[PDB]
C-alpha cells in the first residue's frame, strides 16, 4: 500500500479483528446516517448464558461517547472513516481490510479480554 | 568486613585478620557458667549485645548452625494497614521525639503530607543538639522525599485537573506550596551525609545510602541469578528449600521492608521500591513455575505430591496488594498457575480484606476524604479485592467485602462492568450462599432506582452491565424472586419510560405477577423485534408465532434469493441474522423440519442445518473463533463434523502456529 | 538530566526551562549558513563536537526523525576474538600509557592474569603525569578486577583441583598470591571515585557506575519491563504492524557491548554482565520465532508486505557464544524453532569457528599450560561448535573444525558422548564430505591403538561410545570399509581381550574378509553382546537361543531384585537394558509369553509387557521423546494406550515449552 500512519495498528488472532483509533461515519439501509461512531468488543468465553446466545465476542456500539440503544438491525456501510490520531481520512483502506478479515466488526477501537 | 552475616541469621569469617570474637561472642551466649565470669559494667553490655542479635535474628554461627526456622514479622502499624489506630497515634501527646519520628511518617501514609512536612521541621529544630544524628539525619532525608511526592503530586493533579480525583481542586495552597519551595531552594541531599559531624559519619556509616539518587542497585542485579540461571541447574536438578536461590531473594525482600517500615523511612512510597517488589516477586513465581514443570518431565507428574514449589503467606499477600498494578497481577496470572500456588494464613488474609471493606466504607459513606490519601490507597484497595480470588473466606467476612465493592467503591475506579468482574471472582473458592444474594438484590434495586432518571445510563468498559449481575444470581439460586423488584415493576407505569427497559434484562429474577405486567409492552409483530426479543428481551422460548416470522424472512430471502444472483449483489455486511438461525436450528431450540428446504443460502448456515450434506472445502476456520463452550461443546457432539473440523484445525495449528486453535483443539476435540 | 538521549539518536527535551541548546546545536549541524558566525577559537570546538556525534550516534531531535537506519561496529579485537593478533600486539613495542591500557586488558583476555596485574602496576606510576587521569582511575578498577579474579581461581584451583584439569595444580606461585594480598587489602573500591580531584568529579561523573552493578541497573528494568510486555502481547495474539517492540532490547545491548571492549574494561568477564546478554537475547529470538510464524489470513499483509525480519548476523552469533552456557541453549532450542531461523553472513562465522579451532590446537597439542585461559575460553569454544549446526562451513573450514573437536578438546570437559553430539550436529546442514570421514577414520584407528590394555575403558555420560561414530559413517556412506582397522582386527590373538570386543562393536565398518576372522574368534556368549549384536545387522530374528540367556539375565536380575528389597535402594546401570526388553516385547519381536512374570521392577517395562493394567501415575513424558517412528505409532494403535497418553501429552503441550510435545500429538495421535 501507500504511506499510511499504520502504527497503532495491532491483529489480535484470538478473536479476528483488527484494532485502530479510528472513528466511523456509518450509515443504514435506510434508516439514518450517523457520525463519529467506533467499536469496542469484549471477549468472554466464561459467561452465563441464555438458551440461544452463542458467542464469544459481544460488540458495544458507541455513537458520541455514549452508547447507541440498538433498535433495529445493524447494516454498517462505512461512508467515511477517518483517522483520529493522525487526521488521516483511511476511508478506502478499511474497506480492502474488510472482506478478506470475514469476521462481523473487522475493525474496532478497543479489545477487552474475560471482560 | 571481618565477618558475613548472612540472610538465615547465621556467622561466617571473610577478612578477620585478627582475633576470632563473633566465635568467641557465641560461646558465651552457648554457656550459661563461663558468662559468669565477667566484670560488672561489661556484663550489662552482654545482656544489651545478647537482646539486639535476637531482635535482629543473628542466631549462631554456621559451622555450628541449627535446624531453626526463621519466619518474617514486620511489627508496624503502617504495613498492615491499620489506619485506624494510626489516627489514634497521630491525636495523643508525644513524649519522645521518636514518638514524633513515628507519627510524621504515619501523617505521611494517611496522606496529610502538609502535616508530616511541618512535623519533620520540627523535629529538625529539636534535634541538633543530640549527641546522635540518627532522628535528625533521617528527619532531613525524609523531609526531602517528602518534598518531592508534594512537587509529583501537583504535577498529576493539573495533568488530570477534576475528571479522575473529583475534588476539581489541589490541596495545597500556595502559602503552602511557595513556601517549601523556598525553603527547599538547592537542598543539596548528596552533601548532607558529607556535612554531618566526624562521629557520625564513623558510627553510622550504613545510612549513607538513604541520600542517594537510586539504591537497590545490585539487589535488582542479583534477581538475574535467580529466574534464569535455573536454566542450567536443572541439568543436575533443583530442589526444595534449603536456602536456595529461591530463599536467598526472598528474604533480602524481607528485610529490605523490614527495616524500611519499622524505621519508618518513606523511601517505601516510591516507584524505585514499588518495581523492585514486581520485579522481585514476579521472578520467583517464574521460578517455581519452572522446576515444577521440569520436575514433571524428569519425574512424574504425581512424583510431585504438592501443588506448586512457591507458598504464599499473609506477608506477600500484602506486598502484592500493594505493590502490583492489576495489569501487573494479570501477567502472573497468565505465567502462572495460581490455581496452584495454595494460600497460607487465611484467617489473617480475611483480616486484611476486612479492613479494606471498613476504609472504603470510611472514606465514601463520608463527606471527608483526601485525594492524597485516595490516590495510592485505592490502587492497593483495587489489587487486594482482585487477588482475593484465591482467598477463601468466610460467610460474615465475605459479606463485608461485597457490601464495600458493590455500594462504597467509587465509580471513578471500578465502574459498573469491572465489579461484575471482581465479584464473580469471589465466588470460585467461595460460592454465593443465601446471604450474599441478598447484598446484590440490594444493588439491583438501586441501580432500578437511579433509571428513572431520563438522563442516566450505565457506563461499562467491559461490556458488562446490571443484566450481568442477574444472570450470576440465577446461576447459583435458580429459584429466586426480587420482591423488592418485584414490587417496582407491578408499581410501574408508561410513566417513567427507562425502567421500562432497565427491567426488560432482569425477567427471570422477577414474579410471576411480575412477569404478567412487564410482558405488557414487548410488541412482537417484525422479525426486527424478534432477534432483540431473543438477544435482549430475554423470551426463553420458541412458540411457532416466533418461528412463523422465521420462515417468513426465510421465504423473502428465498425471495429475495431469485435476485440475489440475477442482480450480481452478494454483500452481508452483517446483514444476516442467518447464521445465528442455523445455530438455532443446530442448538435443538427451533422444532421445525422445514428448515433444511432452504439450506442454499448461507454458507455458515449451511453447515449448521445440513452437516451431512456439506462441501467442507467451503469452511472458514475463523468461524470457531466466534463460537463459545456452549456451542464448541456440541461440534464435539455431533458425529458428522468431529472429524471435519479436526482436518481444518491441524492445519492450522501445523502451518501457523496460533494458540487459540490449539486451545479449541484440545480442550473439546480430543 | 536536560535532556532524554534515546538510543535511536534523538533527543527529546525533559527537565530544562532556560535556553534550548541542543535544539541550537542541531540547527547549527544542518545548515552551513549559520556557520561562519562562529569565532576561529569556537569554530576549532564545533569539528571535535561533529566527530563526538557521528562516533557516538546522536543523529538528530526527536521532532526532524526520518529513518531509524542504525548499523553497528564494536572495533576491537577482544570482541572478536583475534588471539594470534594480541600476542603480536603484546609482543610489540611500548608507544604511550593509552597503547599499555589497551595491552593489559588483552592479557586478561589471555588469561595471562599474573603479568596483567603488573602491567596495570605500572600505569599507576605513571598516570598521574597525564593530566587526565581517566586511564588512571580506569586502571584502579581494572586492577581491582583482575585481583577479585585471581580469588576465585585459587579458592577453586586449590579448592577443587582434581576434577577440573588434572591434579592440584597452580598458575600462580605461591609468592604472588602471598604478596598482591599485601599490596591491595587497603583497598576500598566504593571509595575509588571519592578519593579523587573535584576536576575529574563532575566531568567523569558517569564512571562512578563502574565500581559496582549500577552501570546495569537502568538496562536490567528495562529488559525486565520489556519482557513482560513481549510475553503479554505473546499470550494475546497480537501482531503490531510497525516497529518491533523489542528494538530498544537490541540498542541497548549493543551500546553495553561497544562501551565496555571499545574501553577495554574487565567487566565483560562477569557473570552479572553474561547474564544481563543471554537474558536480553533469549527475548529477541523468542519474538523472533513469535513473528516468523504469524497469520493474517488476508492474502498477506497490504502495507507491511515488506517487513523485515530478525536474522543472526555475526555480532548475534558471538553474543550467543560467549553468554550462553549450553543448557541455556538447550532451552531456546526447545522453546524455539532455530533451525528456520535463517543466518546471515556465513563467510565471516567461519573465521570465528576457524579461529576457534585453531586456539584450541595452539594449547592442546603443544605446552598449552594456561588453565586460567582455559577456564573461560573452553566455555565459549562448546557454546560456539554447538551452535554451529545452523551455518553452513565450507569443507576446508568443516575440516579443521572437526579434527579440533576429536582430537584435542579435553575430556575433562567434552567427554565421548558428548563428543558425538557435537559431531552429528555439523552434519546437518553439512551433507558429509569425503575427507572427514577420514578424519573419523583416523580417530577410530586411534581408540583401538589404546585398547591394547587392559585397564582402558570409555566413560561417557550419555550412553553414547565409539559405536557411535561408526554408524554415522555409515549412514552415509553405506558402502565404505576401512583400510586401517581391517588391518587391525586381521592380528587377533586369545591374549587381546578388550582389542576384540571393541572391534565387535564397529563390525559393519570392517571388511569382508576381516569381518569373518573376529566372528570365528569371539560370539555371542552374554547379554551385553546381544544388544551389540541386533544394531550391526547380525541377528535378523530373535532364536530361542538368546532368549534363554535374556530369561537368565531377567532371573539373575530378579534374584538381585528380592535381596534389593532388604537393602531398599535402587540403583541402575549405564544403558538400561531393561526398557528395550519391553520395546521388543511390545513389537511383537520377542515370540515367548512367559514374560509378564517379570511386570513389577521398572516401570517402563511394566508399559510395554502390560498395558492393560498399569498405573498411570508413574508414566514419565520424557520417555515418548525417546522413541522412533514405529513405536510411537504403535502405541497410538494400542486401545489400552491411546487414550492414557494423551492426557500425558495434553499436558505437556499446555505446561511445557517443549515443540516436540505438539509434533507428537499431531502426527501419531490425533
Amino acid at each position: 500500500k501507500d504511506t499510511g500512519a499504520t502504527h497503532d495498528l495491532v491483529y489480535h488472532s484470538k478473536i479476528n479483528t483488527f484494532v485502530w483509533d479510528v472513528e466511523f461515519d456509518i450509515v443504514l439501509s435506510d434508516s439514518k446516517e450517523l457520525n463519529k461512531c467506533y467499536f469496542v468488543k469484549c471477549f468472554n468465553p466464561y459467561r452465563i448464558n441464555g438458551k440461544c446466545d452463542f458467542a464469544v465476542s459481544s460488540i458495544d456500539i458507541f455513537s458520541e461517547g455514549k452508547r447507541l440503544l440498538i433498535e433495529n438491525e445493524f447494516n454498517f456501510k462505512i461512508t467515511k472513516a477517518v483517522h483520529v490520531a493522525t487526521s488521516k481520512d483511511v476511508t478506502e483502506i478499511v474497506l480492502h481490510l474488510s472482506e478478506r478479515i470475514s469476521s462481523p466488526f473487522p475493525i474496532v477501537k478497543e479489545v477487552v479480554y474475560l471482560d | 568486613y571481618d565477618y558475613h552475616f548472612e540472610v538465615n541469621g547465621t556467622v561466617v569469617r571473610h577478612k578477620n585478620k585478627g582475633f576470632g570474637y563473633m566465635e568467641r561472642f557465641f560461646e558465651l551466649k552457648e554457656s550459661c557458667d563461663e558468662r559468669s565470669k565477667l566484670s560488672k559494667k561489661q556484663y550489662e553490655r552482654f545482656n544489651a549485645l545478647f537482646n539486639f542479635f535476637e531482635k535482629n535474628g543473628v542466631i549462631c554461627m554456621a559451622k555450628d548452625a541449627g535446624t531453626l526456622n526463621t519466619s518474617i514479622e514486620i511489627n508496624s502499624l503502617a504495613y498492615h494497614g491499620k489506619y485506624d489506630v494510626m489516627k489514634k497515634f497521630i491525636e495523643e501527646q508525644s513524649v519522645s521525639i521518636e514518638d514524633d519520628y513515628k507519627k510524621a511518617f504515619f501523617l505521611a501514609c494517611l496522606g496529610r503530607w502538609e502535616e508530616s512536612y511541618d512535623l519533620y521541621s520540627n523535629i529538625i529544630l529539636n534535634s541538633i543538639d543530640e549527641s546522635n544524628g540518627c532522628v535528625y539525619y533521617l528527619s532531613q532525608i525524609n523531609r526531602y522525599r517528602i518534598y518531592q511526592s508534594i512537587t509529583q503530586a501537583v504535577t498529576q493533579f493539573n495533568g488530570l485537573g477534576l475528571l479522575t480525583f473529583g475534588r476539581h481542586y489541589k490541596p495545597f495552597t500556595d502559602e503552602f506550596l511557595a513556601r517549601i519551595e523556598r525553603e527547599m531552594t538547592n537542598f543539596n541531599i548528596d552533601d548532607l551525609f558529607n556535612g554531618m559531624p566526624f562521629e557520625f559519619q564513623k558510627k553510622y556509616k550504613i545510612l549513607e545510602f538513604l541520600s542517594d539518587n537510586q539504591f537497590l542497585y545490585d539487589d535488582t542485579v542479583k534477581l538475574f541469578e535467580l529466574t534464569n540461571k535455573v536454566r542450567s541447574e536443572m541439568s543436575e536438578g533443583s530442589y526444595s528449600f534449603g536456602m536456595s536461590s529461591d530463599i536467598v531473594v526472598l528474604l533480602r525482600l524481607y528485610d529490605n521492608l523490614r527495616f524500611l517500615y519499622e524505621n519508618c523511612l518513606w523511601s517505601v512510597s516510591f516507584h524505585e521500591f514499588h518495581q523492585y517488589i514486581r520485579n522481585s516477586m514476579s521472578l520467583l513465581i517464574e521460578k517455581a513455575e519452572y522446576e515444577r514443570t521440569r520436575d514433571i518431565d524428569e519425574l512424574g507428574f504425581s512424583f510431585f505430591g504438592k501443588k506448586s514449589g512457591f507458598f504464599m503467606e499473609y506477608y506477600d499477600f500484602v506486598n502484592i496488594s500493594r505493590h502490583f498494578k492489576i495489569d501487573d497481577i494479570k501477567n502472573l496470572e497468565r505465567s502462572c498457575s495460581i490455581d496452584k500456588i495454595r494460600f497460607g494464613e487465611q484467617e489473617k488474609i480475611e483480616e486484611y480484606l476486612v479492613g479494606i471493606a471498613e476504609e472504603i466504607t470510611k472514606q465514601f459513606s463520608a463527606n471527608g476524604m483526601n485525594v492524597v490519601f485516595y490516590t495510592q490507597f485505592i490502587s492497593e484497595a483495587k489489587a487486594a479485592l482482585y487477588f482475593a480470588k484465591y482467598v477463601k473466606l468466610s460467610e460474615e467476612g465475605l459479606g463485608k467485602i461485597v457490601k464495600a465493592l458493590l455500594f462504597y467503591f467509587p465509580e471513578r475506579d471500578l465502574d459498573i462492568g469491572k465489579r461484575y468482574v471482581w465479584l464473580e471472582r469471589l465466588t470460585k473458592c467461595n460460592e454465593l450462599p443465601k446471604s450474599i444474594i441478598s447484598i446484590i438484590d440490594d444493588f439491583l434495586v438501586l441501580q432500578a432506582e437511579k433509571h428513572i432518571d431520563q438522563n442516566y445510563s450505565e457506563v461499562s468498559s467491559n461490556g458488562l452491565y446490571s443484566r450481568d449481575y442477574g444472570a450470576l444470581i440465577k446461576h447459583f439460586e435458580k429459584n429466586f424472586i426480587s420482591k423488592r423488584l418485584s414490587e417496582i415493576t407491578l408499581c410501574l407505569t408508561q410513566d417513567k419510560q427507562k425502567q421500562i427497559d432497565f427491567l426488560f434484562k432482569l425477567l427471570p429474577l422477577l414474579s410471576t405477577n411480575a412477569k404478567s405486567h412487564l410482558l405488557s409492552f414487548k410488541s412482537v409483530e417484525n422479525i426486527n423485534d424478534l432477534m432483540n426479543g431473543i438477544r435482549i428481551g430475554l423470551i426463553d422460548e420458541f412458540t411457532p408465532e416466533h418461528e412463523e416470522l422465521i420462515i417468513e424472512y426465510l421465504e423473502t430471502r428465498k425471495v429475495n434469493y431469485i435476485v440475489e444472483k440475477e442482480k450480481g449483489i452478494q454483500t452481508f455486511s452483517s446483514n444476516d441474522y442467518m447464521s445465528t438461525f442455523g445455530i438455532w436450528y443446530f442448538l435443538e431450540e427451533i422444532n421445525n423440519s422445514k428448515m433444511e428446504e432452504f439450506i442454499g443460502m448461507d454458507d455458515q448456515y449451511d453447515f449448521f442445518v445440513d452437516p451431512e450434506n456439506f462441501d467442507y472445502k467451503k469452511f472458514i476456520p475463523s468461524w470457531l473463533k466466534n463460537y463459545n463452550d456452549k456451542l464448541l461443546g456440541k461440534i464435539a457432539g455431533n458425529k458428522h463434523m468431529k472429524h471435519h473440523v479436526i482436518e481444518v484445525l491441524k492445519e492450522r495449528v501445523k502451518n501457523s502456529n496460533d494458540k487459540r486453535y490449539l486451545e479449541i483443539l484440545m480442550n473439546y476435540f480430543i
